[PDB]
């Protein structure tokens, strides 16, 4: 499809940068939310869709 | 055969003229052109396609009484429809007639002299027209007229008889159709002030890159505190978090337009360089009461403050307009000068790669170093304006892109950050006296 | 120019105007931009004010 | 000469054996079996760019 030949995005919010380590945690709760017995999440957000903020998740 | 020297000296005072970031497009339901945009560069020229009357002349005279003034005003017209019906009963041997123009210069009277047969044999005539019948729709129950098929414009006019006319369009085709034959102009204003249409562009705009302008003299608006309870048009703006709309609550906003007056003071400047609080707006009263036509009290002010309306406050003996913040919390200042960071760079890119005429800019670390500089150099402009004080770019390595991304020529995965710097606009102060 | 050392696309061309819809003189939307591209067609797309061919 | 031009940026070739072709080829003095591969040097004509403003 016809795309902008220069593509600008701007947004108010704020982030932080990431590093890389030895092992990555993991969170075992009671939930049935999803089938997987186990997912990823790259960030506070995604983690709001599967879960609300009473959640222990 | 021309002198020398020629020589004027025309006895009229004048301005000078100062462009900055966007210019205005006033949005008003009219007929006085086919053409569903046009631009006029003074006051004199509106004059010509429009009388003392009309909105849009009111627009037009209240944008060019700030100094400097605007280089250039644009003007959209919106869909209409007409209505026709008899004001007499059906009587014989009495006249009754009217004329039907459409777009493309046509027009063709349509004559019955002799209360719904009349307007039945108006509707036959034009629908047996050869040409009006192509491009235009009747309905009969009083008479109704509106487009037909592609046509764009529609007139009607005619003692026997009478004639009224409409907004056909909504906010949403209304913008489309506009956008679809211009698309430079920045801030947007709107003639007609009722709630559906009002909020039907505001959420519009908020999915596109410009500023909504708008003003509003619902009593209601004064009243209510709690944010949670009110619901005039002010608050349900605020509560939907329409970062990109501006209201100014005045008494005047039925027949006059301060919101091209508001425009007018910031729009010659630069953006990302001015505050748009405490503005001085020439010609413009302060914010009165309906009833008693008084300044407004303190606790009407602060009903005003929790919607995130703006007012026209009076310090002392001196009208300001007040923290000229978008209904969703901004400042307006931000919003303006984010969209003209955008534009800079977005120009500065295209710059970059237009005019490799004769070469290349080849897929490797050297390639995206020269990408790597004309940001950093953008963003150093706007570091210069005194609107960010500091800034960070991050590029990707050549031996790590994709390889769906060298195939299609497209360099992705560039981010960069940047901090505000802030103003002054109010002050607290505390002292004491003594011996 | 010499073979292989030149991009074709985005390039400039003196005098030739921008591709218009026959029917009103404006510049082709994106939708119909995109019909263009399906079909592998080329077109000369507008930047802010500067006709380019843009795929080549 | 293509790479010089940054028209590529590497190459190989491979050729048989003189002493594993077909008896059949040197009688008819044809050379088969002689290939080679090259690499794209690419270029860029669109960018993406993201970012974010913040106190």
């Amino acid at each position: 499809m016809w795309n902008p030949i220069v593509n600008v995005d701007i947004t108010l919010n704020t982030a932080g940068t990431t590093r890389e380590g030895f092992g990555l945690p993991l969170f075992l709760a009671s939930t049935d939310n999803f089938e997987e017995r186990v997912r990823g999440y790259t960030s506070l957000t995604e983690v709001a869709e599967d879960f609300d903020e009473n959640t222990a998740a | 055969w021309n002198p020398i020297v020629n020589v004027d000296i025309t006895l009229n005072t004048a301005g000078t003229t100062r462009e900055g970031f966007g210019l205005p497009l006033f949005l008003a339901s009219t007929d006085n052109f086919e053409e569903r945009v046009r631009g006029y560069t003074s006051l004199t020229e509106v004059a010509e396609d429009f009388d003392e009357n009309t909105a849009a002349y009111k627009a037009a005279k209240q944008l060019w009484s700030q100094t400097p003034k605007v280089t250039q005003l644009y003007i959209g017209r919106r869909a209409m429809q007409y209505t026709v019906s008899i004001p007499n009963a059906v009587t014989e041997s009495t006249d009754y007639s009217i004329t039907v123009a459409a777009g493309g210069g046509i027009s063709q009277p349509y004559q019955y002299t002799a209360a719904e047969n009349v307007l039945q044999q108006f509707k036959t005539q034009i629908e047996a027209d050869p040409t009006i019948k192509d491009k235009v729709s009747v309905n009969v129950t009083t008479m109704i007229i509106t487009k037909a098929g592609d046509n764009d414009f529609v007139k009607v006019t005619t003692q026997t008889v009478y004639i009224a006319s409409t907004t056909a369009d909504t906010a949403s085709t209304a913008l489309a159709a506009i956008e679809a034959y211009s698309t430079d102009w920045y801030f947007i204003a709107a003639e007609d002030r009722t709630q559906q249409f009002v909020l039907a562009m505001a959420s519009e705009i908020q999915a596109r890159k410009k500023i909504f302008f708008t003003a509003n003299s619902d009593v209601t608006a004064l009243q209510g505190t709690e944010l949670a309870s009110a619901n005039d048009v002010p608050a349900q703006l605020a509560k939907n978090m329409y970062t990109r709309t501006v209201c100014l609550w005045h008494h005047a906003a039925a027949e006059d337009y301060p919101e091209m007056a508001y425009i007018a003071y910031g729009a010659p400047y630069d953006a990302g360089s001015i505050a748009w609080g405490n503005a001085q707006l020439t010609g413009v009263a302060a914010s009165l009461q309906p009833s008693n036509q008084r300044p407004l009290t303190s606790i009407q002010k602060s009903a005003l403050d929790v919607r995130h309306c703006n007012f026209i406050d009076l310090d002392g003996g001196v009208p300001v307009v007040r923290r000229g913040i978008t209904s969703g919390g901004e400042w307006i200042d931000i919003v303006r000068g984010v969209d003209w960071l955008e534009s800079d760079l977005k120009t500065s890119l295209r710059d970059l790669l237009i005019n490799q005429k004769g070469g290349k800019i080849t897929y490797d670390d050297t390639g995206i170093t020269r990408i790597r500089q004309v940001i950093e150099t953008s963003l150093q402009r706007a570091v210069n304006r005194n609107f960010l004080s500091s800034y960070t770019v991050n590029v990707p390595k050549a031996s790590q892109v994709a390889l769906a991304d060298k195939k299609a020529r497209i360099l992705k995965d560039v981010t960069f950050a940047g901090i505000l710097a802030g103003a002054i606009l109010d002050v607290d102060l505390k002292g004491t006296v003594a011996y």
